[PDB]
């Protein structure tokens, strides 16, 4: 039984770490998305907006 | 009709999730007992 | 003890379904992208109207 | 890290339940050497008688 409860606790580890690599992806789709958006930014920021 | 597919393919990959948390746990109650118990080789001790 | 073998290589299965669906769910962002597009020209077309 | 480190404790304990089941072979190896010797002594008396 103690072999079965830390292998529950090492599954919920586990899962655990799924969502924090999946909630890492978004991020990093969200900082890809502000990149790109902030370059264009960059790239229009002129006088009269254009 | 596009994002009606978006949510059919996060659905499906829910479902590809779930399955591979079947997976997970039966690799675990798998090679959970390799090396528990069974290394009775008193029998084959007296048969050498 | 013998099928330590197909238990390993259901992990690396494990690890190809887990990249794959990874590649898949950086794929459900960029319909984000447009939908935002068109509901921001239907805002404008209320606007408009 | 904790999962290795309680994993390693196990495996320990189990090389320390090889010193149990090597206890109980020469628990069962007395039982046999018991039974042969048993079974030799109706034997040689049974020769003698004989």
């Amino acid at each position: 039984e103690d072999i079965d409860i830390k292998r529950k606790e090492i599954i919920n580890k586990e899962g655990e770490i799924r969502d924090l690599i999946s909630e890492i992806d978004a991020k990093a789709n969200a900082i890809n998305h502000e990149m790109r958006s902030i370059q264009r930014q960059a790239e229009s920021k002129t006088k009269s907006l254009t | 009709s596009r994002l009606k597919e978006i949510d059919g393919r996060l659905k499906s990959t829910k479902n590809e999730m779930r399955k591979t948390n079947f997976r997970m746990t039966e690799l675990k109650m798998n090679v959970g007992k390799v090396v528990d118990t069974g290394i009775l080789n008193s029998k084959i001790n007296e048969r050498k | 003890d013998q099928m330590r073998q197909e238990l390993e290589q259901l992990e690396k299965a494990n690890e190809k379904l887990r990249e794959v669906n990874n590649s898949l769910v950086v794929s459900l962002q960029d319909v984000k992208n447009e939908e935002r597009d068109i509901q921001h020209e239907r805002e404008s077309e209320l606007r408009t109207i | 890290k904790n999962d290795d480190i309680n994993r390693e404790a196990h495996q320990l304990n189990e090389i320390r339940k090889k010193y149990t089941m090597r206890k109980s072979t020469i628990e069962t190896l007395r039982e046999k050497l018991d039974q042969l010797k048993r079974e030799a002594r109706k034997d040689v008396s049974q020769k003698i008688k004989d």
